């Protein structure tokens, strides 16, 4: 049963977490120039209410 | 005064949704120049006479008409891009819509919040900006020249026709 | 004071005059009588015009109060223009504003 | 505030690098002569090198309301001049393959140059507005260089739309902060404010959209997209520009108007600062896991270590050494970014894979891998001490979110540096003295990046000397 | 007598108005309109600014501003020509072609 050594998976876990979650970060970079002003503008939206409601 | 201010402003607003929802180039260009027009208005009514004259003079006089010179020599019209009108199906701008409608609310309830004694209207004369443009702000003034200058040589370099 | 409101009429009905009048010539001349590609040089000329006038303008700026500025505006403005007409040597020398060929 | 001859005296970088521009554009008037003009700039560029000696006998002032020369005025002032120079010297063997124009480079490159200084010198919104377009707009055309090729007038394109979207909206921001303020000077952002009123909307509102354009100046998450794009897309010379010479002057800039602004401690700014820090860490190292481009990998290299940056800014009010840990980690990132840069600029010279590097040019390869150490936080270079004074930093103000989030990206970025270190050794299937110029200023930041990282205290020494006005 | 709130709002709305059309529109002219749309909305708001305190570094601000605005029009139509001369086409969506 432990041949496949567990402990090794349950600490490769979170390399494949960051390659799951770099994958998926990497969706974002596309190409395209009006999506790059859309998320300029969320992230304007994000950064303006955050500093409201923590003003 | 004032009621020049808003009528300007109302003005500009309008032009300016008339641009950015239009498909004709020169139609937008036009009711672009409408909308500095109106600008220029709010900048005298706000006693900033400087500002309205550079406004009519380079901004409404020279870059726009730069516009519809390229837009003349670009021979824009009947277009595969603009025949569609896909900037006017509603499933392309509702998201930027309400997108620009969080960000508007929540620029206008930071600006409601600050104290205002209302603006009198003074007009800063030309002289005084003049005086302060060659008074604390030299600086300013000889590496704005070289931006300018570096603009010229840029649009210069990529715009040849070789 | 009455003289600058009644100049302010004075320029809004010159105003309203001139542009009905035009109106209304167009509208006569509608109304009566029967009836039975371009090169880049042109965007080099517009964008040179954009430049300096912006330059221009500064300029425009320091003419109206030289006196009160001195003679270190004189020099500020000195190397202005020496830099407007080092672009305008350079722009001249490359063959930007050379129409012909 | 009127000008004094030792006002032009703390001026003389400035004069050097205008004049520069003057007397090259003047040469090009007369010929277009390319080594003529480079020996000209690179000769402008070293006049103002050595004139920050004056500047440094004639000390700390005033200059005009609008700048202020001290100590990180003339630090940030040298880095940015050691990048054009270095920039130009990559530029020079790579200018030989172009087929048209190669002089307007050089004075692209004075300008920007002369906006680093002036970002550098900045102690204004007018003047930091000024230096920011003053690089942008020479970097609008030296990306797009070669407009005939795809990827360079893509990138000059995205990097021109997004950039003026972002001055903008930097625009819009002074605006709502001097409506609010009265006062464009940065020690009076907010001095209008007392009892625990310092998070006024307006004034929270206007400083979020500079936070937005500086954010996109700096490759900060969520303004960090047109990053990999921009880096890949334009010339080497350029890549290395953009990684040393602009992300060197926008942070010292920052980093001046966050120290002297009385709203810079505020703690809804600070809270704002630490997710943005978190997130380009996080993000700028886990986009860069299976990155075959070099640029690209680069230019998310660059996001997660202006994260770094940021967390060793968001610590200065409560910190004692944060600006020098910021100091420090600058220079060592240039140097980095410099020799990786130039690696990259010498295999693309002149214009027209890094895997088996050694077996054709070891030397390259070789300080390829040292930057690539470097750039992972690897002890015996300059980097690791950058990243230890990031960490003495965090744990200073006990930043333990950020610190963490150093830890992980630490880790994630040491994989795929080393993932490129070991991939220059695989196996896999010039001729004149300015390459051999250029070869010898790559190698020279890997000497000084070995010999400052085991012996650090020079630099921390020259760093610590450079101290503001209180 | 003219709010100093009256005039930051018409500005907003213009800013507003100007990212709109840049994010919307896929023709490349009219994103570079957008900009000029948004660049003039901040400059309105600083003459705004500078005429609400009586100082006269808002106008010299918005000069600043009209020099940056012209020369990054110019830039701007100058790509968009090249593009038009390369391409024959103002697809913005064209330009995609570095990715991931
Ligand atoms: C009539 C209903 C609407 C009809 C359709 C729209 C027509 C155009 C409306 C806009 C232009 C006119 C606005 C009304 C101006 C009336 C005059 C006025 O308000 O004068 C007051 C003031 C005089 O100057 P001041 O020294 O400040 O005096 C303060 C008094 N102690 O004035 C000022 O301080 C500034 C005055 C305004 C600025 C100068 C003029 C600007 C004109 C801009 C035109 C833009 C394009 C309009 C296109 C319309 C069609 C689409
Ligand atoms: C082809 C031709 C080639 C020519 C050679 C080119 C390469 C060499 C370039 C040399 C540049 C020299 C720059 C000298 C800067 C320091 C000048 C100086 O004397 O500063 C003294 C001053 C403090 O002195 P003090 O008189 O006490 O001041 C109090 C008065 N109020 O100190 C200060 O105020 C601050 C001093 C530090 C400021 C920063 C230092 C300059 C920038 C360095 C960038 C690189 C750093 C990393 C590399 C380090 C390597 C060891
Ligand atoms: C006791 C627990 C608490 C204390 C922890 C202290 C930290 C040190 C000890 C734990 C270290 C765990 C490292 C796990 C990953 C090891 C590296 C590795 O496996 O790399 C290889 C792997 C790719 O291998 P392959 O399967 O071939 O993938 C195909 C790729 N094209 O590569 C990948 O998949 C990508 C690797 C990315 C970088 C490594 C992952 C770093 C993640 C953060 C580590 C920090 C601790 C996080 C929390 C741990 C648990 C609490
Ligand atoms: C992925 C990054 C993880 C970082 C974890 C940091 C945890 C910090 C906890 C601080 C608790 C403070 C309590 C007071």
């Amino acid at each position: 049963l432990l041949k496949r050594d567990p402990l090794n998976s349950m600490m490769n876990i979170p390399a494949v977490l960051s390659r799951f979650a770099g994958k998926g970060l990497l969706l974002s970079e596309n190409g395209y120039l009006r999506w790059y002003v859309a998320s300029m503008s969320i992230g304007a939206v994000v950064v303006l209410a955050l500093l409201m409601v923590l003003r | 005064m004032e009621f020049a201010f808003y009528i300007c402003g109302l003005i500009a607003i309008l032009a300016t949704l008339r641009v950015i929802t239009h498909t004709n180039p020169v139609h937008a260009l036009l009711y672009l120049i409408i909308s500095l027009l109106a600008i220029s208005g709010v900048f005298f009514s706000l006693g900033a006479y400087f500002a309205g004259a550079l406004e009519i003079i380079v901004y409404a006089g020279a870059i726009m008409v730069l516009f519809v010179f390229v837009v003349m020599m670009l021979n824009l019209g009947g277009s595969e891009i603009e025949q569609e009108r896909q900037w006017l199906k509603p499933q392309v701008w509702i998201g930027p819509a309400i997108l620009s409608a969080i960000m508007l609310v929540v620029i206008v309830y930071a600006i409601l919040g600050v104290n205002d004694q209302g603006i009198d209207g003074t007009p800063i004369s030309a002289k005084a900006v003049g005086i302060t443009l060659f008074g604390p702000y030299v600086l300013a003034v000889e590496l704005a020249s070289m931006l300018l200058l570096a603009g010229l040589v840029v649009a210069f370099h990529v715009g040849r026709e070789e | 004071s009455t003289e600058v409101i009644a100049h302010h009429w004075a320029f809004a009905i010159f105003l309203i005059v001139a542009i009905g009048l035009c109106c209304l010539m167009l509208v006569g001349g509608w109304f009566l009588g029967g009836r039975a590609r371009l090169s880049a040089k042109f965007y080099l000329v517009a964008m040179f015009f954009v430049i300096f006038d912006v330059e221009a303008l500064y300029l425009f700026a320091w003419s109206t109060s030289i006196r009160e500025s001195g003679w270190v505006g004189f020099v500020e403005a000195a190397i202005f223009i020496f830099v407007l007409l080092a672009g305008l040597v350079y722009l001249v020398r490359i063959g930007a504003l050379d129409w012909t060929p | 505030m009127t000008i004094t001859p030792q006002n032009l005296i703390a001026l003389l970088p400035l004069l050097i690098v205008g004049l520069t521009v003057v007397v090259v554009m003047l040469s090009i008037a007369w010929r277009r002569n390319h080594f003529l003009n480079a020996t000209l700039s690179v000769i402008g560029l070293n006049a103002a090198l050595v004139s920050l000696w004056f500047v440094g006998q004639a000390g700390a002032m005033d200059v005009t309301p609008l700048m202020r020369v001290d100590g990180f005025a003339m630090l940030y002032t040298g880095l940015v001049l050691l990048a054009s120079l270095a920039t130009c010297t990559f530029a020079y063997p790579w200018l030989e393959g172009y087929n048209d124009n190669k002089d307007e480079f050089y004075l692209l490159v004075l300008i920007a140059a002369l906006g680093g200084i002036l970002l550098a010198n900045a102690n204004h919104l007018a003047s930091l507005f000024l230096g920011i377009e003053l690089i942008s707009l020479p970097l609008f055309g030296l990306v797009g260089y070669a407009f005939r090729q795809k990827r360079s007038l893509e990138a000059s394109i995205k990097y021109t739309i997004l950039s003026a979207a972002a001055s903008s909206f930097l625009l819009f921001g002074m605006a709502l902060v001097y409506a609010q303020s009265g006062d464009l000077s940065f020690v009076a952002l907010g001095k209008n404010l007392g009892d625990g009123m310092l998070n006024e909307p307006l004034l929270l509102a206007g400083f979020g959209l500079m936070i937005v354009g500086l954010g996109f100046k700096l490759s900060l998450v969520p303004f960090h997209l047109w990053t990999p794009d921009v880096y890949q897309g334009a010339p080497a010379p350029v890549s290395t520009f953009l990684a040393t010479a602009s992300k060197i002057a926008i942070f010292g800039v920052v980093m001046r108007l966050f120290l002297y602004a009385p709203v810079g401690d505020s703690e809804a700014i600070r809270v704002v600062l630490a997710i943005i820090a978190f997130a380009s860490i996080i993000f700028g190292n886990l986009m860069a896991l299976s990155q075959t481009n070099i640029k690209r990998l680069l230019g998310y290299s660059s996001i997660s270590h202006l994260g770094y940056l940021l967390v060793a800014l968001i610590a200065l009010q409560t910190g004692e050494m944060s600006m020098e840990a910021v100091g420090v980690y600058l220079a060592g990132y240039l140097f980095s970014s410099l020799g990786a840069f130039g690696v990259v600029s010498l295999m693309s010279s002149p214009y027209r894979s890094y895997r088996g590097l050694f077996w054709h040019r070891p030397i390259l390869a070789a300080v390829m891998t040292v930057m690539m150490l470097s750039l992972a936080g690897i002890p015996m270079t300059l980097g690791f001490i950058g990243k230890f004074y990031v960490l003495a930093v965090g744990v200073q103000a006990h930043l333990w979110w950020l610190v963490g989030a150093v830890v992980v990206g630490s880790a994630i970025g040491l994989y795929y540096y080393l993932r490129v270190a070991v991939s220059l050794y695989l196996h896999a299937p010039p001729s004149n003295w300015q390459y051999s110029a250029g070869g010898i200023v790559v190698l020279i930041s890997a000497l000084l990046v070995l010999v400052l990282g085991v012996w650090p205290q020079p630099l921390i020494s020259i760093v610590r000397l450079a101290m503001p006005l209180m | 007598m003219i709010p100093l709130q009256h005039g930051l709002i018409l500005a907003a709305i213009l800013f507003v108005l100007g990212l709109t059309g840049l994010v919307i529109r896929r023709n490349l002219l009219f994103m570079l309109i957008g900009l000029e749309i948004m660049i003039n909305a901040s400059a309105l708001a600083f003459v705004v600014a500078g005429s609400y305190w009586g100082q006269t570094d808002g106008q010299v601000m918005y000069i600043l501003a009209i020099s940056l605005a012209a020369a990054e029009a110019s830039i701007g139509l100058a790509l968009l020509l090249q593009l038009h001369r390369r391409r024959q086409n103002l697809n913005i969506d064209s330009v995609s072609e570095m990715r991931g």
